[PDB]
């Protein structure tokens, strides 16, 4: 810790604060997550407990690398490889012109790949959103921020008081399902895909019920034909207004046929029919894939 | 039928060799013994019942204790503190809301200060190098349970119970991998409730034949049988409750049939 | 409870 030299703050983790720092001996530039230990209060927080334990196992090109952990009695430091910004910031800095279609396709592909390595190592991210996705000037993108990720060697139960985002939440979670599934990361990534392509949030709702209805009004009200189980689900209601499926052509204008197809399989109401990160990579959408760099 | 069940199962299988505690570590602890261990674990069973923690939490807690005692010498005075620390860690990692450090101190009848407890949390995280995502017998049983026909609530509840029995005595169980004990437990319970046996899907999925499961079935059958005798009885009072169908009451078979 |  005396080897690192702090350069400037660059944001704040669900828990702790992130600096850009530099190794004064190797010259490497790093992101330093600095976490205050209330040694009297509650100990090492559980967001850190999880992010460290799972990131230490997940070594892969599209997952942010945890380089070193530094433990002193007062402070706990998490040293990450440095990445130049988040997709959210790139998106706001990039509306009115738009992220090039084939930058989008390389990003989704790159994310579905780490997502796939995550899922094959029994790890659910559980909080995918553009703010948690990091990109560098060479056009890599990587899944960052794992404070809510959980190991699913055993199923993972839902916070009946959710503490876990709105705009990118799955209908099955919004309707009060007892467990999470890998299916929930796929939903979010489909939403980020739609968001990258249309420059705005696919389902930007204001309350749990508003959200359900924003999903329903674009994709249609689910029914047992489409999603066997829905009617008997703990928060489902016969009083639900009953809309019809809109035209994915009219949800995602600038998208070719191949794209609307993948988008629509990432956005299935049924967790069991929804595409896997593994399958999605096989989708034809991904043939002409390259590796553009962004204009940062 | 995920795209992953198999890679995960394989991975978990790989992972468990990494996370294995030293087999003969209690014989080099100069001040504690398997029986003190048995006392410690039976306590955690209850502490789990009282705060209504999940059963995975308990498997995580015992794995940590075993890895920690596997390379640190601990006096019989400080062992409970190590157990509390480990139940705290496992809590934070597996539970949606853990009990607060305060409650963890309370359940030791204010015997350590909450600063001692917090500082042992830290010492455990160091010794295990933040490696808390260990596979467990409960993890492998859940996987194995996907390959049953028809699903039986009663085999499940009983299989879990037997797996928890193995948590208590470090001899002989530290010799076997969790994947193997889940094996034994799955078959023993399945046998016990139905007379059926370790299926072939599992044999082909796991590569364990009923044969290779044998030596561990011997021990789990012996525990099952001496079950009401045992100096410790929290796992039996636990699984008497009917959230579990009262399986602990059902009658062990006197003979395995191999 | 306290405990060995």
């Amino acid at each position: 810790m005396e080897n690192f030299q702090k350069v400037e703050k660059i944001g704040e983790g669900t828990y702790g604060v992130v600096y850009k720092a530099r190794n004064k001996l190797t010259g490497e530039v790093v992101a330093l997550k600095k976490i205050r230990l209330d040694t009297e209060t509650e100990g090492v927080p559980s967001t850190a407990i999880r992010e460290i334990s799972l990131l230490k196992e997940l070594n892969h090109p599209n997952i942010v690398k945890l380089l070193d952990v530094i433990h002193t009695e007062n402070k706990l430091y998490l040293v990450f490889e440095f990445l130049h910004q988040d997709l959210k910031k790139f998106m706001d800095a990039s509306a009115l012109t738009g992220i090039p279609l084939p930058l989008i396709k390389s990003y989704l592909f790159q994310l579905l790949q780490g997502l796939a390595f995550c899922h094959s190592h029994r790890v659910l991210h559980r909080d995918l959103k553009p703010q948690n996705l990091l990109i560098n000037t060479e056009g890599a993108i990587k899944l960052a921020d794992f404070g809510l990720a959980r190991a699913f060697g055993v199923p993972v139960r839902t916070y009946t008081h959710e503490v876990v985002t709105l705009w990118y939440r799955a209908p099955e979670i919004l309707l009060g399902c007892k467990y999470y599934s890998t299916a929930v990361d796929i939903w979010s990534l489909g939403c980020i895909f739609a968001e990258m392509v249309t420059r705005r949030a696919l389902f930007p709702g204001d309350s749990e019920i508003d959200q359900l209805f924003r999903i329903f009004r674009t994709l249609g009200t689910p029914d047992e034909v489409v999603w066997p189980g829905v009617t008997s689900m703990p928060d489902y209601k016969p009083s639900f207004p009953k809309w019809a499926r809109q035209d994915f052509s009219k949800v995602v204008p600038p998208l070719d046929e191949d794209g609307r197809s993948l988008l629509s399989q990432m956005l299935h109401y049924d967790p069991n029919k929804r595409i896997s990160a593994k399958a999605a990579l096989a989708h034809p959408f991904f043939q002409d894939v390259t590796k553009p760099v962004p204009h940062l | 039928v995920p795209d992953y069940h198999e890679d995960i199962h394989t991975y978990l299988r790989e992972m468990e060799v990494k996370c294995k505690p030293k087999v003969g570590y209690m014989k080099k602890q100069p001040d504690i013994t398997n029986s003190m261990r048995a006392i410690l674990v039976d306590w955690l069973v209850e502490v789990g019942e009282e705060y209504k923690l999940q059963n995975e939490t308990l498997h995580l807690a015992v794995n940590y204790i075993d890895r920690f005692l596997s390379s640190m010498s601990v006096l019989r005075g400080k062992l409970q503190l190590v157990g509390t620390a480990a139940m705290l860690l496992a809590s934070k990692f597996e539970e949606i809301y853990p009990p607060e450090v305060a409650e963890f101190v309370y359940i030791t009848d204010d015997t350590y200060t909450k600063k001692q407890v917090l500082r042992m949390e830290h010492l455990v995280l160091k010794v295990l190098t933040f490696d808390l995502a260990a596979p467990t017998v409960n993890q492998f049983l859940t996987q194995y349970f996907l390959h049953q026909q028809p699903a039986n609530c009663k085999v499940e509840s009983l299989a879990m119970f037997l797996g928890e029995l193995s948590l208590i005595d470090a001899d002989p169980y530290l010799k076997y991998l969790p994947s193997v004990i889940a094996g034994a437990a799955f078959h023993l319970a399945l046998y016990t409730v139905t007379g059926q046996s370790w299926p072939e899907s599992l044999i082909r999925k796991t590569g364990y034949t009923l044969e290779s499961l044998k030596p561990c079935l011997m021990d789990l059958h012996q525990t099952y049988l001496k079950a009401p005798q045992h100096a410790q009885q929290s796992i039996r009072e636990k699984y008497k409750n009917s959230k579990y169908h009262g399986v602990s009451l059902l009658n062990p078979p006197e003979t395995l049939n191999l | 409870r306290r405990l060995f």
